[PDB]
């Protein structure tokens, strides 16, 4: 929804939703480029985490 | 030769004269002309590297140094068990060696090493016909302090199949692969680290203990209560009594060796031979001192933190006093350049520095101390470099002043009125008036630092508007600062 | 007292230090009926002589 | 006798001093970096963090 | 009955207790310690009662 | 092998027994690892041996 | 002097010079070289080693790719101290073998003179004449330099960037090496491209910036990685600690007791006069020098011949050092203020460690992490995540997208940049060369002279 100033509302379940987007899409490319297994595992634990 | 050789239970001779560069190759002499070891006693670790890269060049003796632990006094760091394996070899060879030098520094010379039982006590030689079982030899090894793998790389491990026993023994630098066969072993064939194939096949191979304390259980209680006896125990995983009771070995666990021995560590001056003849470098009665005196008080900065407390020092150095106590028992060169005065034990050799040579550019003949120099000499003489491309860098430097040099191997083979070179890592020259040599080094066509650009004269574009500094300025008169501009002067102020 | 407090400020390269004289407050741009009617804040800007 | 009162100077003071901690902060960044002698105190000071 | 419990005897086995407190890991030495107690509580840089 | 079914490792322990043991063990982590535990389980057998 | 102004507007098009000169590239057939075996067999037998089963890959990728028609176009990403200097070496020896003038580009000085160095050791024992061009290098004997080559005597002349400048005219040019290539930029890559267009670009680097990465693992560029270890290179330990007198007087203490040598990076020319004078201070054991850039040459030089000489133990040096100077003897680097550094140049940085068979350590002091900025933790949480042989090559594939590959074919080589993509790229080039090998339309370049 928008403020009536031209900005929008935060609607913190979109910000939690791209978090989680955000950090799967940065893992899944992780994945695609082989990784080491310590960035991986760092990736993995941040989306667990999201 | 121009002094003789000490060979009593501690008479001492000392040798003046000797310039930078000229201890390589009296100890290149020394060690050709004594049927026995040579161990140079260096003053300092960096020093011993130096004389390592030095003698080798002037001699071909074997001249290698002893592996130290590469960390500082009760530091926090293993010491690489590949310089274990570096370190533990030389102490096999140690009591037998017959010619050679051996190069230790004071820090590893004031060191206190196995008790040698544990050296003929953990290290074998393996033939061909032994009749030990699969499991026997692999308890053997595990007694040891081996660390069982299956895809033995680095030093101290081993591997194994059923009848397949592979092991990288901290004798040599390859491993080797067993093959049992009715509890007796077939073959023992090298295989590589990166092909895993085999090369070839040795009748009898020698291997040595993984670390230089023992390992299995009886060590471990024998550790237990040594620990029990001289330290206090904390209920914390991380103290070092119940970090190795567990099985694991901390980081620094080097530093408490005498716990696992229930015997005193010998000074290392046991290993020597029948007939040594150390030979000296600098003074030791300063760098000892200083090393004692820098183990003492990172001993009294970091014998605090209760969990993981250090053994007193006296437990794994000898004391400036024992080390000097036990130096009286071995003859001694003592190399140092000063003039000796006269005496019994005591000798001069004309070692005279080098004289003034130096290449510079600016003038039109830049090799004019050179080619003054080599015409008013009438021995001999050897430039020195250290890398091969580096002699045509001055093969043809040379050229300049016609000379082309002829080059030696071992600096004996120099004639009369020669000009030849030498590739190795002997850093300043000497003219050795003894024989009437010359060697001159790659840092002696440098010279000094050339460091004159203390000012440029900014004194130019001084006229009328200076006005020589007169003072008298009124307020509000413009005033040019050549860093920053033109502004106008607004009086005298006073400003902290 | 807060200048006082935070002045000298002394670099740790070590060459040079920016110390504090005095302050100043200015005039402000509007005053209070105005920065009423407009919608701003009346306030005096700052001046300080480092 | 145990509670103290931090009328409106106190507070604006403090929070001012809060604010100053971070524009020394990157004062001293700024000094220590190299080649000072063509700045002047308006380069290196921000008036957005008070 | 505090000095029952104590488990020091010494100056220094307090000032390593206090620093392995403050700060779980970081293996004491004696300076760490001994310039940390005496800037922790001592030190007007970094303790004041107003 | 000496590891038995759900002993937890620490990475340094992880490496010794990779090392040592570095047959076909399975010793994973994270939510794949917790997800594996969950699926090789059979709750009837368990039931009646519980 | 109005630096506030944003100039004007692209005072150049760099779309245009660079697609041209890639179809340039890539419409005419390169110099077949002539291999010769048991020629070739003695200039092996001069390596004092043996060569790592990885690089004896890239090898004989090198020469295999320089003995076809076409034109030679690769990467030698492998990671610090493993040998890749050796596969240009073997390269450069195939080159000059037919007479072909290799032509060697290194991002600095003290790289120049250690190349120089390493060049005149190996070919020792050859008729091949091997020549410096820098700044260090004087006024009157470097027109000599440039009068040889031009004649067509020195048949490998190692240079900075003077080799680009317009007078540098190489007689007939038929191999470059592009070392450290991850300092200089696209213009810097192909100023000498342009003018040999045919010419075989051979290009080492260890972490390479993230256009010439993505152009690499594109198909653009052959690639040929070097993660093998050598005969006993050891991980090099990172510490991140923050900043701490007595930590760097452990770590200058512990390096010194052992008789290795310290790097200490201070990476500020106006305060490393105080930075070293306070360092000789706080370990008094210590034999302090400086090292940088922006003293005078015959300065420099001189102190960085010491400095391999044992003559001092500790060195306060900028990022002149991020180039590759090799210094086995140095085993300890002390990076004083690592919060601004790249990924890139911390690596590179903490290459300079290591390089023999001792074990080496590598601080990167800190600020205090709430000072830090984000980026710089983010940095440093993955600079000392990654501390393995080898990791080269994910360290550069992590940089790369981090900061994404730059445009494809302009410049900005880190970036997103929304360039245009392969398809596009490659649907371009074919285009150019196929307008081009019709009318050949003479080169944009020539048209310049
Ligand atoms: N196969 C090998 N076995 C043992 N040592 C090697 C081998 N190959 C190279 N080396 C040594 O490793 C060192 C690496 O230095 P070099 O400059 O050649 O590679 P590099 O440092 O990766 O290149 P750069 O300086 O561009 O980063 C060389 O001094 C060389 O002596
Ligand atoms: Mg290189």
């Amino acid at each position: 929804v928008p403020l009536d100033g031209g900005r929008f509302a935060t609607s913190d379940l979109n910000d939690l939703y791209r978090r989680v987007i955000n950090r799967n899409n940065r893992l899944k490319r992780l994945l695609d480029l082989a990784a080491p297994d310590i960035i991986v595992r760092n990736e993995k634990r941040m989306l667990q985490e999201a | 030769y121009r002094y003789t050789l000490p060979v009593k239970a501690g008479e001492q001779r000392l040798l003046g004269e000797l310039t930078g560069a000229a201890c390589a190759t009296l100890v290149a002499e020394i060690a050709e002309r004594h049927a026995g070891p040579v161990v140079l006693i260096a003053p300092d670790m960096q020093n011993a590297l130096r004389l390592h890269d030095e003698i080798s060049q002037f001699t071909d003796q074997m001249v290698m140094n002893l592996a130290d632990w590469e960390t500082l006094p009760y530091d926090s760091f293993s010491p690489h068990q590949d310089i274990i394996s570096s370190r533990l070899s030389t102490l096999y060879q140690l009591p037998t060696m017959q010619r050679g030098v051996l190069i230790v520094p004071v820090n590893t010379l004031m060191q206190r090493v196995c008790p040698h039982s544990f050296l003929h006590g953990h290290a074998l030689v393996m033939k061909k016909g032994q009749r030990l079982s699969r499991d026997a030899l692999r308890t053997q090894l595990d007694s040891a302090g081996y660390r069982h793998v299956d895809q033995v790389m680095e030093h101290g491990e081993y591997a194994t199949r059923g009848a397949l026993l592979d092991l990288f023994p901290m004798g040599s630098e390859l491993p080797y692969r067993l093959d049992f066969f009715d509890d007796e072993i077939d073959s023992l064939r090298v295989f590589d680290v990166d092909s895993q194939r085999t090369l070839e096949e040795v009748e009898a191979i020698n291997l040595l203990p993984a670390h230089e304390f023992p390992t299995d259980k009886a060590a471990i209680e024998l550790f237990r209560s040594q620990w029990r006896d001289t330290f206090e125990v904390k209920r914390d995983p991380e103290h070092i009594y119940q970090q190795v009771s567990k099985g694991t070995l901390p980081a620094g666990i080097e530093y408490w060796q005498p716990l696992f021995f229930s015997e005193p560590l010998p000074p290392l001056f046991s290993y020597f031979p029948a007939n040594t003849l150390l030979v000296n470098t600098g003074d030791l009665e300063t760098s000892a001192e200083r090393f004692q005196a820098d183990t003492l008080a990172r001993f009294e900065n970091r014998g605090v933190d209760p969990m993981r407390p250090l053994l007193p020092p006296q437990s794994l150095w000898l004391r400036v006093d024992e080390l000097f106590s036990e130096l009286k028992n071995w003859p001694r060169v003592q190399l140092k350049t000063e003039h000796l005065p006269t005496k019994a034990a005591n000798a001069n050799l004309g070692f005279q520095k080098l004289p003034d040579l130096a290449v510079q550019a600016q003038q039109k003949a830049p090799l004019d101390a050179l080619r003054k120099f080599l015409e008013t000499f009438d021995g001999p003489v050897v430039f020195s470099v250290e890398s091969e491309g580096r002699r045509e860098a001055l093969g043809e430097l040379l050229a300049r002043i016609k000379i082309a040099p002829q080059r030696i191997m071992r600096l004996d083979e120099a004639s009369d009125r020669g000009r030849y070179l030498m590739i190795g890592a002997a850093e300043h020259g000497f003219v050795d008036t003894v024989r009437n040599l010359a060697l001159i080094c790659e840092s002696d066509l440098l010279g000094e630092r050339v460091a004159r650009r203390r000012q440029d004269s900014r004194r130019t574009i001084n006229p009328d508007t200076l006005i020589r500094n007169l003072a008298e300025l009124h307020i509000g008169q413009p005033v040019v600062h050549l860093e920053h501009g033109v502004g106008r002067y607004a009086g005298m102020t006073t400003l902290e | 007292a807060a200048f006082r407090s935070v002045f000298p400020i002394q670099s740790y390269s070590g060459n040079s230090e920016l110390q504090y004289v005095s302050y100043r407050l200015g005039e402000p741009v509007f005053d209070v009926q105005e920065c009423q009617i407009r919608g701003v804040t009346y306030s005096a800007p700052l001046r300080v002589k480092l | 006798g145990n509670r103290r009162i931090r009328s409106v100077g106190e507070m604006a003071e403090n929070q001012f001093r809060v604010g100053l901690v971070r524009v020394e902060r990157a004062v001293k960044e700024r000094l220590s970096l190299g080649d000072l002698d063509t700045l002047m105190p308006q380069d290196m000071i921000n008036a957005k963090p008070i | 009955e505090t000095l029952r419990v104590d488990p020091t005897n010494d100056r220094l086995s307090a000032l390593v207790e206090i620093y392995r407190m403050m700060r779980p890991g970081e293996p004491p030495t004696r300076e760490a310690a001994e310039s940390l107690f005496e800037n922790l509580f001592f030190s007007e840089d970094r303790y004041d009662l107003s | 092998t000496n590891l038995e079914r759900q002993q937890i490792l620490t990475e340094e322990q992880y490496l010794d027994a990779l090392e040592e043991f570095g047959d076909e063990f399975d010793a994973k982590m994270g939510a794949e690892a917790i997800q594996a535990l969950l699926k090789s389980m059979d709750l009837e057998q368990e039931c009646e041996q519980l | 002097s109005r630096a506030r102004q944003k100039a004007a507007e692209k005072v150049r098009d760099v779309a245009a010079e660079l697609l041209d000169i890639y179809a340039q590239r890539a419409a005419k057939e390169g110099f077949a070289f002539k291999h010769d075996r048991e020629q070739y067999q003695l200039f092996c037998d001069s390596f004092p080693f043996e060569t790592t089963p990885d690089q004896a890959q890239a090898i004989n990728a090198v020469l295999s790719d320089m003995c076809q028609p076409l034109a030679m176009d690769r990467l030698v990403c492998g990671d610090v101290g493993f040998g890749k200097t050796e596969v240009a070496m073997r390269a450069a020896f195939l080159a000059v073998d037919n007479h072909k003038q290799v032509a060697v580009l290194v991002p600095t000085t003290l790289l120049a003179q250690q190349h120089y160095d390493n060049f005149r050791d190996r070919f020792a024992n050859w008729p091949v004449r091997i020549e410096m061009i820098s700044r260090f290098r004087s006024a009157k004997e470097q027109t000599q330099i440039l009068a040889e080559v031009a004649e067509g005597k020195i048949d490998i002349l190692i240079g900075t960037h003077k080799l680009l400048q317009s007078d540098v005219k190489f007689k007939d040019l038929g191999l470059l090496i592009v070392d450290e290539e991850h300092r200089f930029g696209v213009r810097h890559k192909e100023r000498i491209k342009a003018m040999r267009a045919n010419v075989d670009i051979l290009t080492l680097t260890a972490t390479p910036i993230p256009r010439t990465l993505n152009m690499a693992m594109s198909g653009m560029r052959d690639l040929s990685i070097i993660a093998t270890p050598p005969a006993r290179r050891l991980a090099v330990k990172t510490f991140v600690r923050e900043y701490d007198s007595m930590v760097v007087r452990e770590a200058i203490l512990r390096e010194i007791l052992r008789g290795g040598q310290v790097y200490y990076l201070y990476n500020d020319v106006e305060n490393i006069q105080k930075a070293a004078e306070r360092l000789a201070e706080l370990v008094p054991e210590a034999r302090i020098a400086i090292g940088h850039g922006q003293m005078r040459e015959r300065e420099l030089e001189r102190v960085m011949n010491d400095f391999h000489h044992q003559r001092f133990n500790v060195l306060v040096c900028t990022t002149i050092i991020e180039t590759g100077i090799d210094i086995p003897t140095a085993n300890t680097i002390i990076i004083e203020r690592a919060d601004h550094f790249g990924l890139a140049q911390l690596h590179q940085l903490r290459g300079r460690v290591g390089r023999s068979h001792h074990q080496a350590y590598a601080w990167l002091l800190t600020p205090h992490p709430k000072a830090m900025t984000t980026d710089a933790q983010k940095r440093l949480e993955a600079i000392a995540s990654l501390e393995d042989l080898g990791a080269g090559f994910a360290l550069a594939t992590h940089d790369l997208e981090i900061r994404g590959a730059g445009e494809l074919l302009g410049e900005e080589q880190s970036g997103s940049m929304e360039t245009i993509g392969f398809s596009l790229y490659m649907e371009l080039l074919e285009n150019a060369v196929d307008a081009l090998k019709a009318g050949r339309e003479p080169s944009l370049e020539d048209l310049t002279s």
